[PDB]
DNA sequence: TCGTGCTGAGTGATATCTGCTTTGGGTGGGTGGGTGGGTTGAGGCAAT
DNA sequence: GCAGATATCACTCAGCACGA
């Protein structure tokens, strides 16, 4: 009657075989061995992988159409069409046995309310700095995610990411004029994520530097941020302990700087000119390319 | 000078000095007024002819305009003791063209 | 299959033509002095005030004129050049030897002193096809042109004539030969001696900036002027404009010979079923078309005759 | 003004009756409707308007069914057999309109051109036509024809507007030699099946009808020289002719139609009023044979096609063709004749409110003649079970149950 | 008897539409604060009363075809609990009866109440009905395939919208040989169209022809929706959605708002090419907008006009104004007549004249300046936060670019523009070059801004009140040398603003230790900021004080006295002028007295500081 | 009074056919590819 | 190999006149 995949409500997902598991029976995985964009030649296509590297891009979640249901007005029928390409040709005309027999030429309508659905993400995976030869530059791959697996990437992330590897068949014209080269992607299957209390916690601001004991108390303070911000009818107090460090070149700044910068889950060492070319605070730009001030 | 409307000729836009042709044209912070800019009615002061070389536009246009201006003096107040081109930043050219103060 | 509401909206404006007379510092027919005027100074356009026309046979015919212009508008002139006959007969046709160009004057109704003001941002779709005015400044100007309006063709097999083809959209050309014998279904040759051209004239106005909310994007809309109205307005100026709201459609989805078919995110998808458009779909764009145009804002003896 | 005011006020009305069919919503905004047929199986219908009104969904289910039926429509122009345009081929309601000024000169040339030499002109053109029946040719023929229906007319319309004119003036019209002329054009024509000149000679026939019917009411004593012309008029031949009439009409233009109608509509009238008046002979003239000589299948069939077309029609028809109904339904008993299915499709369109117009008159005499055919109906149909298969097919013509069938005892 | 029922479930329509007719017919708004464990707050008149037949006749005596419904009111009722899932579950169709059931509740009202409303009105009048309040609200990034044609409630700020886009609703076609015309319906984007007249007579086939210009016509629009910055995870480019919005809701929400929108999720097929039927596999996804919402009564006129009548008005307004701050009456007072603002006046003959207030708050660091600007800006309902070296000369009053969309000419509204009708703010008024500072000449001189360049010349209106602080040249205020000195600025500049306040932060050891208990209890009644907002607005709308001659008679003398004693111009006396104008604003007198323009000198007098 | 064989007429389905690009531009991309091509100049504004 | 616009041919149906 209907096709099987229609009433599924469930996603299979493959498990890459651990390494553990490989060296315990006598046996080599290859899923698992973690390799870099540039070693995922076309030898390698059809099979489950696993691929290392940093997130680029993330797309936002779209619905793409796994089987798509039709009513005709005049039977009363549904005509179920599978979609397992990039591309499809809707349905016209009834394909009904009642629509056979009385040879009506009836019309299907698309139904959205009774289609299958699943989620979709597209993503693109870099290598790291730790795999590009001398003279190449970095190459990308893109990730294709479907089922439950979506909204597990976020861009800027080192992952482990097992899928298959399989081409894009290109459809119409445009295959003909296309050629023999064949346009891949990943399809993601796994995601593995890489991951007095006053005088003692003062004299361990930087343990390293030695002196300055009542300044590694005053930057212990400011780690803490010790406020409790008040907001009554609108006032608003600032809630910030900012601190100075004036002196002579030879005392410990500049290491107790980046050492009480690095303590903080957050923050931002920088001279004094600013990040680059837009200086501290803000500064607005002309667009290289759209020519409009951002 | 600014390129045509879905064209890519450029063509001649018409300024404040043009749209008060055998008019009067008011201007009320003369001193305010950067240098560059102070510079450009000249021609049409006396002359009473803009002429423009820019990029394959080559015209003499006409603006025969009456231009009437409010200043500023160099200070705060006037100053009485200083003469006239002393208070005012404006030079010896520009203050001549002027029918009267 | 005749219209009988247009008819008798004919008939109505007629009357009102003919017999409608203001009462003068004497009485005098307004409307038909101003025919005797054109026939002796050659004007093509009427002018008719809406005041008048809302005063007489109790509105219901300002009602109909108003609520459907673009249904009513050639009954309209059909009593026009009817009420031209009856009194001022040569004013019918276009104006040492003798002249066979002799056309058909076309004349052009222009109606004003609308009771209501409307503005750019209250354009309705719910409006189309009625009668009412808008102000705006004008950004522009393009050229004058010539508008096809009845075409008049010649079979290529039989060297017939087809003539009085009218063109709504788009170049429109005959489908079935007169000629009984002749097959000739498509192809055909257009006479442009023969055929009729209008003036035409595209205005671009964007919304007055008093009238624009705070810091809001101006809107920009599209007006076109015929016939006796073309030069009239001009940039940077702000003029008063009455007509018809009307809308275009994409005319290259129906087909032009020559011409290959074919923000919103896709949703901008238009109607379709028509046999013309076989698969694709016809998206519209408002536009408006003025009859009326009003500008908002040498030597002693010439100007001391203009003094009165 | 005050015209134009009633037509946009008609105008409104429909507009207010097609506003109920439209959505609230636009098109895009979706819907589906499933609507489960008693044999447990639901078909599905599109459209926000479809969810509340039933009718409006099965309206719309019929409508997207794509097959349509064959209709051929054989018809040939004037010019093929060399007539000019007139009534015979214009619509029903074109009507070339005038100035006042016109208008007025037209009425005071027809009126004066009648009162001075109507009856020299047709005498003349009778006589010299009679000397040369057999050469004559379909364009005069039909020329004449219409001069005198329309002339008949005319003057049929002034007499009842205003009583100032007289009636005399069309004398030469109850002359003998111009019925014995316009009933040997008709005769021939119908020998022939010349049908241009049959519709003329027919809507001659109906005026000539009129005149004779106006001139008995308006003096009854001086009738009985009328009474003379009455008897060559109905002819044992000229009824079975006027009887078979209508019965052809069925497959031809809507004009011929109208004319067959407006024909047996006076014939009948006319009957009635000698019947009842005296004994009428010719053969004495009953009017039950007359009238069931007119009641036949081919007959309905007319009449109801003629009202399919209600729309363009105007009232006076409307009231004509109910009035016929009328008589066949109650005068004669035949109701078994009228119960088809296409009759009651019709009514339900004309009732409908997207129908005939609901502030009508002749919306009275639709539902008048509705409620009792629908009352009938139901009684019948109660007596007979077998009535349910009944409506659709057409009416047997076997001896064994032919009488049940159709006076159902 | 074919039963009706939605597609794909197992609901009668029948059995929707009674239950709502009986739920419009009796729902009194007592169940809703039942349903709320609220039943201490039941009052005996307005929720003893059917709410929706009032709402129906107020709608029909308004002359309007809008029903604002409450799911939260169908969940309260007893035969419409079922009626709010459904509504979830299956927007379109519940809509769409919905709607129905309220034309048909109207139509029986009308008949059955007797009244003599003419029908019509109400037959050709679309009626339609939009829900809110349906539930919590989803976020931009939770929206999946499992929510797809089902209603949900958004929260987001308005990005763009494009100009209104005609819709078809009903095609007209005419005969090209009998000139027969009819109009047929469009159903999901397609033209039931005709193969052959339907007239008997005339049957020629593909004779029909669309006329564009007849066809009836509604009122499209698609707008972006960015999602709020809080929403965002990680800092990244916030996400957007777009949503349709048709006939009263088009051109509802301006660019740069931020609205709660509750529709339909729907989604769409996007064609791969034009010249084909195929589709790509992808979907679109979008929002069909039912509902947007933009995040006097006489009582409130009676409880105003007892404050006026308060003789200690002005120092509970200066009092409520700035609750925090702490003994700076004056400056307080002085910043209150500003909110007000003089009176307008239309004037042919010469020019308008506009009675706008600009002070100028310059004096000690430490003491209460930036925090009295932020009240101000809060307070005013237009208004920009401009600062010192954080502007610029064209960023003030208006910028040359171009509309990519439409590829033309276009300027945007700088900083004094967009504050229109407001107040504008400047925190360092002296940390600013005096090139961007003669930009602000004009504005408090002629209430505009004329730009002329590449092309452009036209003026824009820049009615707007200016509130600038100074800090002085040295590190606090020096007494001896003269106010001209310390605080910088041009001597000219200064005589342009209306007020001028010094505030500077002595030492001692009363107005120390006060100061200190009052800034540190934070670990004399004012009034709620909201009913301040409402009796300002009001002052400010209905009130037009006209001077009276004993003003003229005095104000004479107090302008030539201030000239006399001696910096002391005509702007002087057009700001006494002004003050005493916006001081009759606030007690809601349309004649000024002597007593307001003794205020207003008063407060002149004692800003700079009487030695 | 009537029944049926012959005819012209008109759709329905199916045969060949052209076309399968197309296009200037960055909210069409660069895993669509350069044998499909894109070659400004003035004026305004931030930085300083 | 694929979708769309176009034109070709073959088959079947409602009318017509005559003969039963
Ligand atoms: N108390 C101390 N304990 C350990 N190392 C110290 C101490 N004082 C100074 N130093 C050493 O002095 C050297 C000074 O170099 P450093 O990077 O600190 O420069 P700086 O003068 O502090 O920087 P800047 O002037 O650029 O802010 C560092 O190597 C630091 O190790
Ligand atoms: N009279 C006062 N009332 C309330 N707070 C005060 C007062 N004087 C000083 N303060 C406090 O001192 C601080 C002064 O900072 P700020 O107002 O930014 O000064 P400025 O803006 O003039 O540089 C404020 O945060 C405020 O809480
Ligand atoms: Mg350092
Ligand atoms: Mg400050
Ligand atoms: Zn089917
Ligand atoms: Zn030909
Ligand atoms: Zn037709």
């Amino acid at each position: 009657l209907f096709p099987p995949n229609l009433t599924r409500r469930y996603f299979l997902y493959f498990k890459p075989l651990s390494q553990n598991c490989a060296r315990r029976y006598r046996k080599k995985a290859i899923s698992s061995k973690p390799l870099s964009v540039r070693q995922i030649k076309g030898d390698f296509l059809g099979q489950l992988i696993t691929v290392r590297g940093i997130i680029t891009r993330v797309s936002d979640v779209k619905p793409a159409v796994e089987v798509i249901a039709y009513t005709c007005d005049q039977c009363g029928y549904e005509v179920f069409q599978e979609v397992n390409s990039r591309t499809f040709t809707p349905l016209s005309e009834c394909t009904s046995e009642e629509c056979s027999q009385n040879q009506t030429k009836g019309q299907l309508f698309m139904s959205t309310r009774a289609s299958k659905f699943s989620a979709f993400q597209e993503c693109k995976i870099q290598e790291l700095s730790q795999q590009v030869p001398v003279g190449h530059i970095p190459r990308s791959l893109n990730i294709h995610v479907n089922g439950t697996l979506v909204r597990s990437l976020s861009p800027g992330d080192i992952v482990d990411v097992t899928g298959i590897f399989l081409p894009a068949p290109y459809t119409g014209f445009k295959a003909l004029k296309a050629g023999l080269l064949t346009e891949t992607y990943l399809e993601a299957q796994f995601v593995r994520q890489h991951k007095d209390v006053y005088n003692r916690l003062a004299k361990s601001i930087a343990p390293e530097i030695y002196g300055n004991l009542d300044v590694k108390k005053a930057l212990l303070l400011l780690l803490v941020g010790g406020v409790d911000k008040r907001v009554g009818d609108g006032m608003k107090i600032r809630g910030d302990i900012n601190v100075c460090l004036m002196g002579d070149p030879g005392v410990a700044k500049s290491q107790l700087l980046k050492a009480i910068c690095k303590i903080s889950p957050r923050g931002v060492y920088t001279t004094g000119k600013g990040s680059s070319g837009v200086g501290l605070t803000a500064a607005v730009m002309k667009d290289p390319v759209t020519d409009e001030m951002i | 000078v600014v390129r045509d409307e879905e064209g890519g000729d450029y063509t001649i836009e018409a300024g404040a000095l043009m749209l008060a042709d055998n008019g009067i044209c008011c201007i009320d912070e003369f001193d305010k007024m950067d240098i560059s800019d102070q510079v450009a009615i000249h021609e049409a002061m006396e002359q009473q002819t803009i002429s423009i070389a820019k990029a394959g536009i080559h015209a003499t246009l006409n603006a025969r305009t009456s231009i009437l201006a409010a200043a500023n003096p160099v200070g705060g107040r006037y100053n009485r003791k200083l003469s006239l081109r002393g208070n005012l930043n404006m030079t010896a050219p520009i203050m001549s063209r002027f029918d009267l103060f | 299959v005749d219209d009988v509401t247009g008819e008798k909206v004919r008939e109505a404006f007629e009357q009102f033509l003919e017999d409608f007379s203001v009462q003068s510092t004497e009485v005098e027919k307004v409307y038909r002095a101003q025919i005797e005027f054109m026939k002796i100074y050659d004007l093509n356009t009427i002018y008719i005030d809406y005041q008048h026309l809302s005063m007489r046979e109790n509105g219901a015919l300002a009602m109909a004129i108003s609520e459907q212009y673009y249904r009513f508008l050639p009954f309209l002139q059909k009593g026009l050049r009817r009420v031209v006959r009856k009194y001022a007969p040569e004013l019918l046709n276009t104006s040492t030897s003798t002249s066979p160009e002799q056309t058909e004057r076309v004349f052009q109704i222009s109606f004003f002193n609308l009771p209501t003001v409307h503005r750019i941002r209250d354009i309705r779709s719910e409006k189309i096809g009625s009668l009412l005015s808008i102000s705006g400044t004008v950004t522009r100007t393009s050229e004058v042109r010539p508008e096809l309006y009845k075409a008049s063709f010649t079979c290529d097999m039989c060297r017939a004539i087809v003539d009085n083809v009218e063109q709504s959209f788009k170049y429109t050309e005959p489908t079935f030969c007169p000629n009984p014998s002749c097959e000739n279904r498509a192809f055909w040759t257009l006479n442009v001696t023969r055929s009729r051209f209008l003036d035409w004239q595209k205005v671009r106005i964007q919304e007055n900036a008093n009238e624009i909310p705070t810091g809001s994007m101006p809107r920009t809309l599209d007006v076109i002027l015929r016939g006796d109205s073309v030069e009239r307005a001009k940039p940077g100026d702000r003029c008063k404009f009455t007509g018809v709201e009307i809308v275009v459609p994409d005319v290259t989805q129906l087909g032009l010979p020559g011409v290959k078919p074919s923000t919103t995110e896709g949703l901008n998808s238009g109607v379709t079923g028509l046999r013309s458009l076989g698969v694709r779909d016809l998206t519209y764009k408002i536009s408006f078309l003025a009859c009326h145009v009003i500008s908002i804002g040498r030597d002693q003896e010439v100007f001391l005759n203009s003094l009165s | 003004g005050f015209e134009l005011s009633k037509l946009l006020q008609k105008e409104h009305q429909m507009r207010k009756n097609v506003i109920k069919h439209t959505s609230a919503r636009h098109s895009r905004f979706g819907g589906l409707l499933s609507i489960q047929t008693p044999d447990k199986t639901r078909l599905t219908v599109s459209g926000s308007q479809a969810l509340v009104d039933e009718k409006i969904a099965l309206q719309k289910l019929d409508d997207s069914k794509k097959w349509n039926k064959r209709i051929i429509k054989k018809h040939q122009s004037v010019a093929a057999e060399g007539l000019p345009n007139s009534l015979l081929n214009s619509q029903t309601g074109k009507a070339i309109f005038f100035t006042e000024s016109n208008g007025k000169h037209f009425k005071e040339f027809i009126n004066n051109f009648i009162d001075s030499g109507f009856n020299i002109l047709l005498h003349s053109v009778t006589n010299y036509f009679t000397t040369e029946q057999d050469r004559m040719v379909t364009l005069e023929q039909v020329e004449y024809l219409l001069f005198f229906a329309w002339f008949v007319k005319y003057q049929l319309l002034r007499s009842k507007i205003d009583n100032s004119a007289d009636i005399k003036q069309v004398s030469e019209a109850l002359k003998e030699v111009t019925f014995i002329l316009v009933s040997s054009l008709l005769r021939s024509a119908y020998d022939l099946k010349n049908w241009t000149v049959t519709h003329a000679g027919m809507i001659a026939f109906n005026e000539l009808l009129n005149l004779v019917s106006r001139t008995k009411a308006a003096q009854e004593e001086d009738s009985t020289d009328i009474e003379f012309i009455v008897s060559r008029l109905f002819s044992d031949e000229r009824i079975q002719l006027l009887s078979n009439l209508p019965k052809i009409g069925s497959k031809y233009s809507l004009q011929f139609m109208k004319s067959c109608i407006e024909l047996t509509h006076s014939v009948l009238k006319v009957l009635e009023q000698y019947s009842d008046d005296k004994t009428l002979v010719i053969i004495e003239v009953n009017f039950q044979k007359v009238q069931a000589n007119y009641m036949t299948e081919p007959v309905i069939e007319t009449y109801i096609n003629f009202l399919e077309r209600f729309r363009e029609l105007e009232d006076d028809s409307i009231k004509k063709v109910f009035s016929f109904f009328h008589r066949v339904f109650v005068q004669a008993k035949e109701q078994a004749l009228l119960f088809r299915f296409d009759l009651i499709i019709l009514l339900r369109e004309m009732l409908s409110p997207d129908g005939l117009d609901r502030m009508s008159r002749s919306r009275k005499y639709v539902s008048q003649f509705s409620d009792y055919f629908l009352a009938r109906l139901k009684k019948r149909l109660k007596k007979s079970p077998a009535w349910f298969v009944g409506l659709l097919f057409p009416p047997l013509h076997n001896s064994e149950v032919g009488f049940y069938q159709r006076y159902g005892e | 008897e074919p039963l009706r029922i939605i597609w794909g479930t197992n609901v009668s329509i029948q059995e929707c539409t009674t239950n709502f007719r009986n739920f419009l017919m009796s729902f009194k708004y007592k169940f809703r604060k039942i349903l709320d464990e609220r039943e201490e707050f039941i009052n005996n008149t307005t929720d003893e009363e059917l709410y929706y037949i009032k709402q129906l006749n107020e709608m029909r005596e308004l002359g309007t075809s809008n029903l604002n419904l409450d799911a939260r009111n169908l969940l309260a009722y007893k035969q419409t609990e079922d009626l709010y899932h459904q509504l979830l579950n299956y927007p379109q169709e519940v809509i769409s009866i919905m709607d129905q059931t309220i034309k048909d509740c109207m139509v029986s009202l009308i008949v059955d109440n007797n009244l003599d409303y003419d029908l019509d009105e109400i037959e050709t009048k679309f009626y339609k009905v939009r829900p809110y309040n349906v539930g919590s609200c989803k976020g931009m990034r939770e929206l999946n395939p499992n929510d797809i044609d089902k209603l949900i409630n958004l929260k987001g700020l308005v990005l763009r919208s494009t100009p209104v886009i005609p819709d078809m609703k009903v095609a007209f076609f005419k005969c090209n040989v009998c000139d027969h015309t009819m109009a047929v319906e469009i159903d999901r984007g397609v033209i039931q169209e005709p193969a052959r007249c339907e007239r008997i007579d005339c049957n020629e086939p593909n004779s029909m022809s669309l006329i564009h210009n007849r066809c009836s016509f509604a009122d499209k629009q698609v707008i972006k929706l960015q999602e709020t910055p809080d929403f965002v995870p990680d800092g990244q480019t916030p996400h957007s959605i777009s949503l349709c919005v048709y006939d009263e809701l088009v051109d509802s929400c301006r660019a740069g708002d931020r609205i709660e929108v509750t529709g339909t999720f729907r989604s769409i097929p996007i064609r791969a090419n034009s010249r084909q039927r195929v589709l790509k596999s992808l979907y679109k996804t979008y929002v069909d907008v039912v509902h947007v919402k933009k995040v006097i009564t006489d009582q409130d006129l009676a409880k105003i006009r007892e404050v006026a009548a308060r003789e200690d008005l002005y120092s509970l307004l200066a009092r409520s104004i700035a609750p925090s701050i702490y003994e700076l009456e004056d400056v307080k007072k002085g910043i209150l007549l500003q909110l007000f603002g003089g009176t307008n006046k239309t004037f042919t003959k010469g020019g308008r004249y506009r009675g706008d207030i600009n002070i100028l708050l310059c004096g000690d660091p430490s003491t209460s300046k930036s925090q009295i600007l932020q009240y101000v800006h809060k307070i005013t309902p237009r208004g920009v936060y401009t600062s010192g070296k954080g502007s610029s000369a064209v960023g003030l009053t208006a910028y040359i670019t171009r509309d990519v969309d439409t590829k033309q000419l276009v300027l945007e509204s700088g900083a004094l523009v967009l504050s229109d009708g407001g107040v504008c703010c400047i925190d360092e008024f002296d940390k600013m070059s005096d090139s961007t500072r003669s930009v602000l000449h004009e504005v408090m001189e002629q209430q505009t801004i004329s730009i002329a360049k590449a092309g452009i010349i036209t003026t824009l209106n820049a009615r707007s009140s200016i509130l600038a602080s100074a800090n002085p040249i040295g590190s606090r205020y020096n007494p001896n040398l003269p106010v001209t000195e310390n605080i910088d600025l041009p001597p000219p500049l200064l005589s342009r603003f209306d007020l001028v306040y010094l505030v500077l932060d002595k030492v001692d050891e009363k107005n120390d230790r006060e100061l200190a208990k009052h800034l540190t209890n934070l670990y004399d009644d004012v009034l709620p900021v909201e009913f301040l907002t409402m009796y300002i607005s009001y002052a400010k709308e209905h009130i037009h004080p006209i001077i009276t001659e004993a003003a003229k008679t005095e104000l004479v003398r107090a302008y030539v006295g201030m000239r006399k004693m001696g910096t002391a111009t005509t702007r002087q006396l057009e700001s006494m002028i002004r003050l005493a104008e916006a001081h009759a604003k606030m007690k809601l007198k349309n004649v000024v007295e002597l007593e307001d323009v003794q205020e207003a000198v008063r407060l002149i007098r004692s800003a700079i500081k009487d030695y």
